[PDB]
Formats: structure tokens, sequence, C-alpha cells
RNA sequence: CUUUUGAUGUUAGGGUAUUGGCCUAACAUGGCUAUGACGGGUAACGGGGAAUUAGAGUUCGAUUCCGGAGAGGGAGCCUGAGAAAUAGCUACCACAUCUAAGGAAGGCAGCAGGCGCGUAAAUUACCCAAUUCUAAAGAAGAGAGGUAGUGACAAGAAAUAACAAUGCAAGGUUUGUAUUGGAAUGGUGGGAAUUUAAAACCUUCCCAGAGUAACAAUUGGAGGGCAAGUCUGGUGCCAGCAGCCGCGGUAAUUCCAGCUCCAAUAGCGUAUAUUAAAAUUGUUGCAGUUAAAACGCUCGUAGUUGAAU
């Protein structure tokens, strides 16, 4: 038979694919965060957009029906929990305001460069798939990866990168000390 | 009529090869590129 | 007054002349009609296989002027008989007069495109190489 | 030599004569640890004289290296690990082996039997 | 339409594991039908579902599960709790193999594999380790099943740099971009650790290990629709392109090139089908003076609709 394991589309397409003003929208936050292809905003939109048609469908139910406060307050938590919304818009009505700039900013990579870390966005990206970085105890080479504020904090360059501790280890540092040493000798 | 004209207006052209260039960036660094060129410094 | 009957039992009628009325939409009769298999070269397919037979002109619709370049190719499949235009600024000559021709639909299903008369098709792999592959050239050359 | 075994889902069972365990292998910085160092950390903890009652497997290192999980069973004597363990795991223990080429020609031949009184 | 040939019923039986025109006999003359019977078609197995939808819907559903059916075609049996069994048997038909010509056996819509057909689809692989079944039931078997192999069917993640100096640039000192040059790192190659039934991958560590980081990104476009050139040569109503409108008759922003740019990008085109776009099938939700469309007119059965209380 075939296998049960079942798999789905993260990404759809736009619809209208010259349009402008959507195209420069795109770049413009291609250019602020980092990302590859407008096929990343895609998937964030869809990611944002699931969440949304929730809400819309909460709210589309009374309060104290059964579905709207169990349902409602789940994704409320995980917004929370994602670091979308926090203290002050945690009431359903504000989970659709989120917009995409919300979702990147807690993509790893965007974390990186806010905590300092490295330089730019770029930098933090290239530094990120150079198995450098853990979020708490586990290093992470995936950019995407969205930090929930609960793993916010616990961000830094891993336990065995060279500029984590953990020797020159490199191609090209140990090269270059084994080259001073045949000089020394 | 004629299919003797056939591959008439390719021939004629002179094949003049494609030439050297720097080796396009791909990915990320285009696209970032892109975005210099459109937003950063022009705006 | 609407036309239709906005009965709560109405059901039947609406249903009823929905079904009748469907066939005259041209779409859908395209679609759901038997003729589609039996009046039809390719008999349901994206393509079909066919060794050429006479590598022929076919002079344009009246404004633009140009005699294009097809070839009345017959398929294995059904023994049917159909011209289909060859691509490429040069790209008759890179068939042979009997050659296993693999040709598919000009895009419009059926309906015939652009400048040509009735050829519904465009012959787009010749002896196993892909055409646009000749055409281009630096990808690859026809075996024989 | 810097690795703490964590030992987690630990399970006395009776019905068979071992505990079952998962088994965590923290080794921050110098990755990997071989079996036999493990097997032996097993020893030391639970007093247990005699090494080969311990069968490890399912070893997976984890991506970035650093820890590194497995499934720990500990048998009560060599005799009970015999009797049930399956065969392949002990054959990878060390206990014996059969290189027996028995292979799926085995098959064939059994099929090429059409009456018997064969040892042919 | 069905009814001599059981069509509909009643009686009596026969038969069945049991009910039953299921079959027989005898007797009624029923039964279905415009709420579509009976035929015909289906490129029809049914359903769970799939795609696509704001909501309706439309199409698909051979194909992971359930059910049905079939083992070349019909038919017939034996065994058995269970078969009208097909890696049981009998027979015929249609294919077809061996034969010393007397006979004999044979059925891949099991797994591989091959020819054919075709637009169209993988290895004559390893194993019972897992999941299960069967057995005289741990201990044996299992092409059930699993594991690899082929695999751009789909689906997911993700490299092809980054950074800092000066040089150059523009902006109200900072961003941007040409020289250098130290850091980073996968890939790729080899060992192990592990993985596994045994390997292979995964991950893991250790040796190897980028500057044109030749470890070289493509695909299709740049008149409009539609993001991007009235850039350079060639062609000259020719060749060609162009889904559509159109371009080409020596300035072609459309052909053929080169350069530059644009889109999506390890993907991107073409074809056929389908959904949406389609309120272009309209229940929601179309239109009917003139655009397609109010029956010539009235009566009228079913149909739909039906004052208040
Ligand atoms: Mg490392
Ligand atoms: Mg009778
Ligand atoms: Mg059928
Ligand atoms: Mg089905
Ligand atoms: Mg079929
Ligand atoms: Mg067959
Ligand atoms: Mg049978
Ligand atoms: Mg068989
Ligand atoms: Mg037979
Ligand atoms: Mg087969
Ligand atoms: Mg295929
Ligand atoms: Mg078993
Ligand atoms: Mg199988
Ligand atoms: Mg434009
Ligand atoms: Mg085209
Ligand atoms: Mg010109
Ligand atoms: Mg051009
Ligand atoms: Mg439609
Ligand atoms: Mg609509
Ligand atoms: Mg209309
Ligand atoms: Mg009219
Ligand atoms: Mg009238
Ligand atoms: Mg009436
Ligand atoms: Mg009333």
């Amino acid at each position: 038979p075939k296998s049960y394991r079942n798999y789905s589309k993260t990404a759809r397409n736009p619809k209208r694919p010259f349009e402008k003003e959507r195209l420069d929208q795109e770049l413009k936050l291609i250019g602020e965060y980092g990302l590859k292809n407008k096929r990343e905003i895609w998937r964030v939109q869809y990611l944002l957009a699931k969440i949304r048609s929730a809400a819309r469908y909460l709210l589309t139910l009374d309060e104290k029906s059964s579905k709207r406060i169990f349902q409602g307050e789940a994704l409320l938590r995980r917004m929370v929990r994602q670091g979308l919304l926090g203290e002050n818009e945690e009431k359903l009505d504000y989970v659709l305001g989120l917009t995409l700039p919300k979702l990147l900013e807690r993509r790893l990579q965007t974390k990186v460069f806010k905590l300092g870390l490295a330089k730019s966005v770029h930098h933090a990206r290239v530094l990120i798939r150079q198995r450098h970085i853990r979020v708490g105890k586990q290093m992470v080479d995936i950019p995407s990866f969205l930090v929930r504020v609960d793993s916010e904090k616990h961000i830094d360059f891993a336990t065995t990168s060279p500029f984590g501790g953990a020797r020159p280890g490199r191609v090209k540092r140990k090269s270059l000390k084994k080259q001073k040493e045949k000089t020394e000798a | 009529g004629s299919l003797a004209r056939a591959g008439k207006v390719k021939n004629q052209t002179p094949k003049v090869p494609k030439l050297d260039k720097k080796k396009r960036l791909t990915g990320r660094a285009k696209k970032r590129q892109l975005y210099n060129r459109r937003f950063s410094d022009n705006g | 007054g609407s036309g239709k009957p906005s009965g709560l039992r109405a059901a039947r009628k609406l249903r009823i002349r929905r079904r009748t009325q469907r066939w005259a939409d041209k779409s859908y009769k395209k679609s759901h009609l038997g003729t589609r298999w039996k009046s039809n070269p390719f008999r349901g397919s994206s393509h079909a296989k066919g060794i050429v037979v006479e590598k022929v002109a076919i002079e344009a619709k009246q404004p633009n002027s140009a005699y294009r370049k097809c070839v009345r190719v017959q398929l294995i499949k059904n023994g049917k008989k159909i011209t289909a235009f060859v691509p490429g600024d040069g790209c008759l000559n890179f068939i042979d007069e009997n050659d296993e021709v693999l040709v598919s639909g000009f895009g419009r299903s059926g309906h015939s495109v652009g400048d040509l008369p009735g050829v519904k098709f465009k012959v787009v792999k010749v002896a196993r190489v892909s055409l646009l592959a000749l055409f281009k050239e630096k990808k690859e050359k026809p075996r024989s | 030599d810097q690795f703490t075994i964590r030992v987690k889902k630990y399970m006395s069972n009776p019905l068979l004569r071992r505990k079952q365990f998962a088994l965590e292998i923290l080794h921050p910085n110098k990755g990997s640890v071989a079996k036999k160092e493990v097997k032996e950390r097993l020893a030391k903890m639970y007093k247990l004289n005699n090494v080969n009652t311990i069968v490890l497997f399912g070893f997976k290192t984890l991506f970035g290296g650093g820890r590194t999980k497995g499934f720990g069973l500990i048998y009560k004597n060599v005799d009970a690990v015999k009797k049930f363990e399956k065969k392949y795991r002990l054959v990878r223990e060390g206990l014996i082996d059969k290189e027996t080429k028995a292979g799926r020609r085995a098959s064939k031949e059994l099929k090429n039997r059409r009456k018997k009184v064969r040892g042919t």
C-alpha cells in the first residue's frame, strides 16, 4: 500500500503575478528581513492567513459559546507564545491585526540580528546556516525557525562554534595556524 | 510553394559568441542586490 | 416575478431546467458529449505520436503574409492524418520526411491558433529529441 | 570521558528478566561516545559485576552533537539474555554468531521438493 | 414496459441453512410508468474521500480503509465451518508450452521481469528484524509485510556567501558599490561513532577541503494585456514570432542574435484535462422592447403557489 505519512503545501502562490505594488512590497520585505525568495514570504503569509481565518471564524461565533471560548483561547495562547501579542493585545480581535512584519520579527535570523551577534540580517542568516547559533541547548541551522518568547533569551553562539569557545576548528584558521607553525619550524 | 526558405533568417545572422561576465549572484544575495538598487540608497 | 419558480417544494423543476439548459453552454457540451472521443485525433490525450507523411506549406490568414511550415502526419495510435505546425526559424528541415514525430496541441484545446488556418497541432519532438533543443542547438543534435 | 548518561523512563520488568530504559548521553563539546564506554558506565552505576547483560540499541546522536538518545536494556543474567533476546541483537553484542548462508535460494530448494524420499 | 419463457399476486408443495416465483403445479390478472417506467450511453465499480470554492457549488474519486466483483472467456462441480476457490479440479471456446508424436501441463488483474500497446509508469535486489497472519503456534514459513535500488509524481526544509578595510558613488556624517584579506562554512573525498536483520542514508566526531569561492543557476520573458529596452547589429509582408490584439513591406521597443533588464528560481516552460476566474448555467445569483431569448392565442392535467380567521 501507500504510506500514511500525509504531507501538505505550506505556501500558496499569488493569483495576480505581476501586480506592481504587491511585488514592491514583497521586495521591501525581502530586503528588510534577509529572505531568499518570495516563497518565504508566501509561506509566512499562509501561516498568518490560517490563524487569521481561525480568528475570523471564532468572531463569527458569540462569546461563551464553548467552541469560541476554548479554541479561541487556545489560539490566543499560541499567539502569545509565538511573540505576536504579549500583554496589551490579547483579545482575539487583535490576532486579526497581525501583519507580516510581526511574524518576520520572530524569525530566528531577525532575532539574531536584533540581539547583537551579527552586523547584518544577511550575516545573521549565514551564521545560522553555518552551524553557529543555539536556542537553549539545541543548535539550529534554519533561519526560518520562529522563536517563541520562552526561548528568546536563551539565544547565543553555540557551544561548538569557533566564536562560542570550541577551537578555531576551521579549514581557514586551523590552516593558517598550521602554516605559521611550519614557518616557525 | 517554398520549403526552400525554411531557416533563412537564422542562417543569415552572424554568430556573435556570448562573452565573459562576472558570474551572477543567486538567491538571497541577488534579492539583496535588487533591494539595494531599488529602495535603500536610491530613495 | 423572477422567471424561475421559488417554491419551497419546487426543487424538481429547478433541477430539471438546469439539467436541460446546461447543454446550451458550449464548453459544458464539449466536455460531456461522447463525440469528444470519436471526433478527435488525440482521442482525449495530451500528445500523440505520428510518423510524418508530408512536409507542407500553409499560407497564412489574409492580413498577415507568410507560408507557415507544417507537417502532415499520421497518428500511430489512431490512423488519423493531421497537419502539425513546426515551430523554429528553420525547423522544418530538422525533421525527416519520415520521422516518428511527437505532436502536442497548440494551446487552444481543438480551436486553431493565430495566423494558421486549421492547424491545431504543434510537433514538439522528433526521433525522441526535443524540437526546442534542436532549435537552440547548444543543447542537442538530431540522432539518426 | 566528560559524558553523563541520564536514564529515563526506567522500567523494571520481571515478566522478562530485564530493566528497560531510555537513555540520554550528554557529552557537551566532545562529540559521540562508543557503546562500550556507555556499557561500562552503566555497569558502574548499577553495581552490575559483568558488562554483557547490558544491551544497548537505537543510539541516535541528534542534531548539533552534544546530546545523544538511546535505549538501554539490562538483563538479570546472561542466561536470560540468551533466552529472550532476538538472535541479531545477541550477534551484535558478541555472545554468538551463526554466519549461516541459508539465503532465500532456500526457498527455491524447498519448492524443488516434489516427491520425497529425498536427502537429495 | 413486464406476462407462453414467473411478469404481479393467492394456495399447496418442492427446494434452501432460513425467508422468499427461488422452483413446480393449480388459480387469479396483476405489477411499473411523465414523481421518467422500459430502453440507450457512461472514456461508471460504490463509499470513506480529492481538487477547487468567501459562501454556495463544480469536477474528480483505477488508486492507503470498508464493501462489491473478477482471476483469458463462459459454465460446472469436489473438499471443507466457510469456495460455485482458480498458484483446487471437469468441460468447452480463445490463446498458447514440452513431446521420441503415443501423450502431457498451462493461466502474473501475487512479486519482480519481459514483449506488446502506447503521450504515459521502477529492481528478475536484501530480509523476515519491525507490523501481522498461518502451523503440530517463541524457535517455521510468508514477494503479506518490511529495507534498500530507480525516482525533479507530489510534499517539506535549504547552499551558491558573509564580513571588515581603503578606492569610487550618491544622501542628509551614513548607506550603496571596485580593489585588496583575514574569518566562517557546507558541498565533495576518506576514516570512524552510530544506524540497520546486513548494508546504504540520516545525524555525529576526526582527518582531508573555496577566491574567478570554474564548487561557474536555470527557465521563460522585456509593444500591450503584464514586471522588464522606442539599447546594438542582422533580416525586409521573407524567415519567423504572436494563448489574444498584433509585429515583419530597410530605425522591427514583437523576427534572428548580442548586451542590459524583469519574474519565479533549484526549479521554470509547453500540452490536454479540470476548478476558480464564470452572477458565462445564475438556490444564493443571470438575461428575455431593441443585444440570444415571452409559446400566435386561450383552455388544461400533473407540477409549483395559495386571503384572513
Ligand atoms: Mg562543526
Ligand atoms: Mg406455474
Ligand atoms: Mg467500467
Ligand atoms: Mg475508489
Ligand atoms: Mg478503466
Ligand atoms: Mg491477463
Ligand atoms: Mg473459478
Ligand atoms: Mg498466478
Ligand atoms: Mg482457465
Ligand atoms: Mg507483475
Ligand atoms: Mg512518468
Ligand atoms: Mg515476526
Ligand atoms: Mg508488496
Ligand atoms: Mg509594463
Ligand atoms: Mg507561446
Ligand atoms: Mg534594430
Ligand atoms: Mg531580443
Ligand atoms: Mg468554470
Ligand atoms: Mg463566484
Ligand atoms: Mg448573461
Ligand atoms: Mg431579439
Ligand atoms: Mg406573446
Ligand atoms: Mg392544476
Ligand atoms: Mg395563510
